């Protein structure tokens, strides 16, 4: 939390913050092995005016504490998930 | 435990669960998530010993034996994983980050690169996000000309902020 300060912790990790001291870098050799609808139909949209399909636009819901949707679609043969609460 | 030692705990967690994910070996995991409080986005792209190949992590049910259900309530645990590593900085009265770069290889090495840019006011959409990204990260260009164009306009835009 110190600006411009690269830290390095008792177990090896490195750490880097900005100029605001906000954490931008980790690194670890250790490890043990309006709004988002709205953000989702503009490309939505965009894509189809440019021509492009959006196909299997499908929904998981948990109800009703925030609604949570996990939403899925395929654009490029690739489906995409992304995560919005209603709250 | 220390802040650092509260976030090497779910660094751990995290890349066990990628792992799990990936129902062969795997050498090197890229993964980004874009998260703020109204919801998020995480994706990644693994590779197998032996080749540079990138592979899309929602093309696992597509070309192996595991369930889309499945893959998917793993996915859901994984965000939440993010989500946990999100309210550590909130907990340390720290600004919470908007994207988090976790890069990590089998071998144990992990790379982590937090951001903070404002992405739902910027109003740019999932696939372009991931576009800029995948153009930043890797050297790969986009094919059509209006997700080409996407790319150049979250370029111009991050330069000015």
């Amino acid at each position: 939390l110190k600006a411009n300060i690269e830290y390095t912790t008792p177990t090896g990790h490195i750490y880097r913050t900005d100029h605001k001291g906000r954490i931008k870098e980790v690194y670890v050799d250790n490890l043990s092995l309006k709004g988002h609808w709205y953000n989702l139909e503009k490309e939505w949209q965009e894509f189809l005016n440019s021509g492009k399909e959006v196909k299997n636009i499908k929904m998981e819901v948990k109800y009703s504490r925030p609604t949570i949707f996990k939403v899925e679609y395929e654009i490029n043969g690739e489906r995409n998930i992304r995560r919005i609460l209603n709250k | 435990m220390t802040f650092e030692e509260k976030l090497s705990k779910i660094y751990n967690e995290i890349a066990n669960e990628i792992s799990s994910m990936i129902p062969v070996e795997w050498e090197k995991v890229y993964t980004m998530a874009y998260i703020d409080d109204g919801g998020g986005e995480v994706f990644f792209n693994y590779t197998k010993p032996g080749s540079d190949d990138l592979n899309y992590y929602t093309n696992i049910p597509k070309e192996y034996n595991i369930s889309v259900q499945v893959f998917d309530d793993l996915w859901m645990d994984l965000y939440d994983l993010f989500e946990e590593l999100r309210d550590l900085f909130k907990e340390e009265d720290l600004e919470p980050w908007t994207s988090c770069e976790f890069d990590f290889t089998r071998e144990g090495e992990l790379k982590v690169s937090f951001d903070y840019i404002d992405w739902i006011n910027s109003e740019f959409g999932q696939i372009g996000r991931q576009n800029y990204y995948k153009y930043r990260k890797f050297g790969i260009l986009p094919e059509t000309e209006y997700e080409i164009n996407k790319v150049k306009e979250i370029e111009q835009y991050i330069k000015e902020l």
